[PDB]
RNA sequence: AUGGUAGGAUAGUGGCCUACCAUGGUUUCAACGGGUAACGGGGAAUAAGGGUUCGAUUCCGGAGAGGGAGCCUGAGAAACG
RNA sequence: CCGGUUGGCCGGUCGGAUUUCCAACGGGGCCUUUCCUUCUGGCUAACCUUGAGCUUGGCGAACCAGGACUUUUACUUUGAAAAAAUUAGAGUGUUCAAAGCAGGCGUAUUGCUCGAAUAUAUUAGCAUGGAAUAAUAGAAUAGGACGUUUGGUUCUAUUUU
RNA sequence: GAAUUUGGACAAACUUGGUCAUUUAGAGGAACUAAAAGUCGUAACAAGGUUUCCGUAGGUGAACCUGCGGAAGGAUCAUU
């Protein structure tokens, strides 16, 4: 008979497996739990300010020879430390320290990225200019 | 049902007045009157000889708003007895039913005896107590 | 909380008054009076947006305070008077009479009735009891008292008021074969004859009613009030007479004149 | 104040109630009475909507209603000897409804001669006629009759003396009489 | 155990018609069964059955002709208001043209179209095509 | 705490409070506890059908005026201009 | 037997509809063992009647009223009472449109005039029709139903003497 | 009729504890993941060179080894 129950009294029955069954899943359980508002370096937030502590020289996994160029930096709100990704050509000649950057997440909802081992945010803005505006020199930065 | 008596106060219907006078047959005037919307006043409220200041047949309340059915599943207050209202409560998504219930306190008056398993039909009152608001109109199982 | 009410915002007003959801963030709000704020047209509702004799509410404030319009014979320079069902309106300058009846649509109908018509209205009885000294009165569904009343008027008949003296002048009782006008509910603004009424102890007596092209309908008793006996009306009726034309012949009608 | 809402209680389950709100003004409660005997000192209470409400504080007279002859006098109050409550509104004597009181019975011994002329315990023509006419009515009871030769009668109190200012009641009777004085005389 | 008498039949007339065979014995022959067979042989899906009375229950022969692609059941019941037949037929039907819905309403047994003749609703209790 | 009888207080009903008495009342059909990044509803977004997620926020109801508690005036406040 | 809708019919005006009509679908009345309860009155509904074919004298729902006896549900149909805004949607050239609830027509001088629909809105409560499907009850140490019986206890209580 | 004052109920708060729901420091541990041209063997995959795996107990630098009962997912569908 289809394993679940069928009479037409037992909605009680139906109604309690599915909620536990819906523990089961990755996206209904981080949201009930409350991960990101508990577990999370942005605590749920989309964008972040912090403060850069150090360069730093992350080599790619494998097969990817490269340096990746993220840096540290300890968030505003939190005082978390979080490693983040510089993202072009030339671009962390702007973001040298002790500055205020913005971070954005890498669209992997969580995950590192690519063949970067580790890092889960990317740089957005340094010193209140957009990072792409200093790489296309539309604008150029503050003295600090 | 072997004194009346048992307070400290005298209990009396109140402004019913019988004088010490006169002397005839039916001994104590006794107030009494019909609850409407069709029960019946039982025979046990006309001659009886409780107090009752709570019933709704020689007591001071009325019946008015909701006329309730339910099974008596606890007579172990003094005048005053638990029934059980059982409904079926539609969910949309699964398109059935579940079994629910309420517990209702309810008032018994002594001219009705009830047990446990009787089905009453109770109407409602003004607030008897911090719980009953609903008084016992006719007891018809068993 | 902590008292009454003394604002009305628009959207919140009744949707009979027709009033046009932008140009403002308020509605006039009744003020206490013979009619329930539901059941009611303010006069400024009434003289600016029924009538067009004025554009603001201070062209109507202007016209009230000349004692111009009066209604049922007594003066009301008040802005937001409920006029409820049945009263009369006089505006003397242009010698013009309203009754304050529905239309089938369910809202209130400029109704211009003659001059022999304004001296009177009727009015249902709402209860009927002993006052002090045991003198009897009844109430009337607009809250006129009425003392000394003959002792056949019992609850939901109508009485012919005569709004000179508040004496009452004649009456209709209440059964089967009355002209009855519906105020309240789905079916307000029909005019049907009573077929039979329903006893229903313990609350919501209902009443069934047929109209002119027999189609039958049922309503509670709170929203009939008997208007007189099959034929004639003890009023003048609305344009319509109260039929319910469908949406499908409403537009063959209107193709009809076009 | 004294609050008199219910969210303050457990449900019936028995669960404790949150706070969902401050006291409110139209659910308060006042302190009692305890209306005292001599002296008579009213106050009175504003309440909701104005409508004066009297508190009697130490009254001293009431009005008391005989029932069986359909009277009422305004007599003196001697103490309260009974009360189904609480045995110190007794020793305390304080006045509330349904306590048990002795009133001082001399102007109804003073209405029973000038209506009936036979005098209670142990001169015109028209006075002649009308005690003569209400003939055998003149036999109100033992029990009562024993309190007029004793001077104090058996009052219970009928009207709620916190709230209306005054003391009225109602001269004890018949079985009701019979059931207090079994409560009295028990040791 | 047997919950459902008219699901078996149902079952067993499915299974003689993907077979080929002209011919079928349903035990154990409710009043349902008689009346959604009186369905399904109106409009023309099985032909004459017999009744065949045994003490107990009664047993049936029903002849099939080729007709019948798949006669099925709806259990539970559901209760079912006017706009629900039509969700229902558009669900359960393979077309809006032929196929019926057997529902039990208050004025007996019948399909979907006569309830709708009728203006009648009730329980669905199986489906024929 | 659940009920009974009397009183008190209240605008009024009621363990609302007191005196005396009885031992009740809720719960696997989920009581009681915990959590809510929870004011509720009309409603919003996205959906073949069924659904899922949201609703601090134009209207309706509630609550609050830094936190608590108490009160005056008044028809109406436990009022915070 | 009888009427109810869609047809159908001389295409009657050259895409309008007078029903003697075929047909399909949907109801009602009566009989067939078919109780699907009726204690008091006015009024008599059909009606005995009926005038030579509008007559004076039969059955209470046919119209109500009064009291009295009531197995209990779930389900479904219809309807009432459900705030506007928002949703769906009717009318209307905001210059189009999102909108808005306006507007239109004259001799435009005394003016005249159509509107502001309608639908949806669960679960619960309420009124109503159905009675298939699922339940529930009943007469078995008869204490059963009847009853013109033949009575005896016992309770009211009118008009009256 | 003002100050003042007795009892009461309402009750903000305060002081001394004691529970729980929350953070910091923290000698040390104790793992896991990723990345890492390391060290020692070769447990598994072929009968992986002692068939493998399970449960349980003991032992051992490390894989693991050994006893007892089981499985074939075996290397045997097979001796009328
Ligand atoms: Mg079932
Ligand atoms: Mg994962
Ligand atoms: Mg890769
Ligand atoms: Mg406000
Ligand atoms: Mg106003
Ligand atoms: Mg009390
Ligand atoms: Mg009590
Ligand atoms: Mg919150
Ligand atoms: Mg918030
Ligand atoms: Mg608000
Ligand atoms: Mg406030
Ligand atoms: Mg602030
Ligand atoms: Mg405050
Ligand atoms: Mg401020
Ligand atoms: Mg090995
Ligand atoms: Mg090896
Ligand atoms: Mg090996
Ligand atoms: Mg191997």
């Amino acid at each position: 008979g289809k394993g679940k129950p069928r009479g037409l009294n037992s909605a009680r029955k139906l109604r309690v497996h599915r909620r536990n069954n819906r523990w089961a899943e990755n996206n209904y359980k981080k949201r009930l739990l409350g991960t990101a508002f508990k577990s999370s370096p942005f605590g749920g937030s989309s964008h972040a300010k912090g403060i850069v502590l150090e360069k730093l020289g992350i080599e790619s996994k494998q097969p990817n020879s490269a340096i990746r160029k993220c840096v540290r930096v300890q968030l505003i709100k939190n005082g978390k430390k979080v490693t983040a990704f510089v993202p072009n050509d030339g671009c962390l000649n702007f973001v040298d320290e002790n500055d205020e950057v913005l971070l954005a997440g890498f669209g992997r909802k969580g995950k590192a990225k690519g063949d970067i081992p580790g890092v889960r945010f990317k740089v957005v803005k340094v010193s209140g200019v957009s990072l792409l505006a200093l790489w296309k020199e539309k604008k150029e930065k503050p003295r600090s | 049902e072997l004194t009346v008596q048992s307070e400290r106060a005298f209990q009396k219907q109140p402004h019913i007045f019988n004088n010490p006078k006169v002397k005839t047959s039916k001994r104590t005037k006794r107030w009494y009157k019909n609850a409407g919307l069709g029960f019946k006043t039982p025979k046990t409220a006309i001659e009886g000889s409780y107090i009752d200041k709570k019933c709704p047949f020689t007591g001071l309340v009325s019946i008015r708003g909701k006329i309730l059915t339910g099974t008596v599943v606890s007579t172990k207050m003094h005048r005053t007895i638990v029934i059980r209202r059982a409904y079926l409560h539609y969910i949309p998504k699964y398109n059935r039913y579940e079994k629910r219930h309420k517990n209702v306190p309810v008032h018994v008056s002594p001219a009705f005896r009830v047990q446990v398993g009787d089905i009453v039909t109770v109407g409602q009152c003004r607030p008897i107590s911090k719980t009953v608001r609903f008084n016992v109109v006719k007891v018809s199982a068993a | 909380a902590r008292g009454p009410k003394k604002h009305l915002k628009r959207l919140a007003a009744p949707h009979h008054w027709l009033l046009d959801k932008l140009s403002g963030c308020y509605a006039p709000r009744p003020s206490a009076g013979p009619h329930k704020l539901r059941e009611s047209l303010p006069l400024i509702v009434f003289l600016r947006n029924r009538l067009k004799y004025a554009l603001n509410g201070r062209e109507v404030k202007a016209i009230l305070m000349q004692r111009h319009v009066k209604v049922d014979g007594k003066v009301r320079t008040d802005t937001t008077y409920p006029a409820g069902f049945m009263d009369v309106i006089t505006l003397d300058a242009t010698n013009e009479n309203f009754r304050l009846v529905y239309d089938v649509k369910g809202r209130f109908a400029v109704h211009r009735i003659t001059d022999e018509e304004a001296s009177y209205k009727l009015g249902k009885v709402k209860k009927v009891q002993l006052g002090k000294k045991g003198v009897p009165y009844v109430v009337t569904h607009d809250g006129r008292t009425i003392r000394y009343p003959d002792p056949n008027i019992k609850v939901n008949d109508t009485v012919k008021i005569d709004l000179a003296s508040g004496k009452i002048t004649d009456f209709i009782k209440f059964d089967a074969g009355k002209l009855v006008y519906v105020t309240g509910g789905r079916n307000l603004g029909r005019i049907g004859t009573i077929v039979h009424k329903e006893r229903h102890d313990g609350g919501f007596d209902l009443v069934h009613i047929k109209d002119s092209l027999d189609n039958t309908f049922v309503t509670r008793l709170n929203n009939v009030f008997v208007i007189g006996e099959q034929g004639k009306p003890y009023i003048s009726l609305p344009k319509g007479k109260g039929i319910k034309l469908s949406i499908a012949e409403e537009r063959d009608r209107r193709r009809a004149q076009q | 104040g004294i609050s008199r809402d219910s969210r303050h209680k457990r449900s019936a389950t028995g669960a404790k109630r949150a706070q969902f709100r401050k006291k409110r003004k139209f659910e308060l409660g006042r302190q009692p009475a305890n209306t005292k005997i001599g002296a008579k000192r009213i106050h009175s209470v504003r309440t909701r909507g104005g409508n004066k409400k009297y508190r009697a504080l130490r009254i001293e007279t009431g009005n008391f209603s005989w029932a069986s002859e359909g009277i009422s006098k305004k007599t003196r109050i001697a103490g309260v000897v009974y009360h189904p409550s609480n045995n110190e509104l007794v020793r305390t004597n304080t006045l509330t409804k349904a306590a048990i009181v002795q009133i001082d019975a001399t102007p109804f011994r003073q209405w029973f001669e000038a209506h009936y002329g036979q005098t209670l315990g142990k001169k015109s023509k028209n006075a002649e006629r009308k005690w003569a006419a209400r003939a055998a009515s003149a036999k109100i009871e033992s029990s009562v009759e024993s309190q007029f030769s004793a001077g104090r009668l058996y009052a219970c109190i009928s009207s709620r003396p916190g709230q209306s200012g005054r003391c009225d009641g109602y001269i004890l009777e018949g079985e009701e009489l019979a059931f207090y004085l079994r409560r009295l005389t028990a040791k | 155990t047997r919950s459902s008498v008219l699901a078996d039949a149902l079952n067993a007339i499915n299974n003689a018609e993907k077979t080929g065979k002209r011919q079928v014995l349903i035990r154990p022959s409710s009043k349902v069964i008689i009346k959604f067979l009186q369905v399904m042989q109106k409009h023309g899906y099985i032909g004459e059955f017999e009744y065949i009375d045994d003490h107990r229950s009664g047993k049936i022969v029903v002849q099939l002709n080729g007709r019948l692609n798949k006669c099925g059941v709806i259990s539970p019941r559901f209760n079912v208001k006017i706009g629900d037949i039509e969700k229902w037929t558009a669900n359960l039907l393979p077309a809006r043209q032929f196929g019926y819905v057997i529902l039990t309403t208050s004025a007996g047994i019948m399909d979907h179209e006569e309830a709708r003749r009728k203006h009648v609703s009730g329980k669905i209790l199986g489906f024929v095509y």
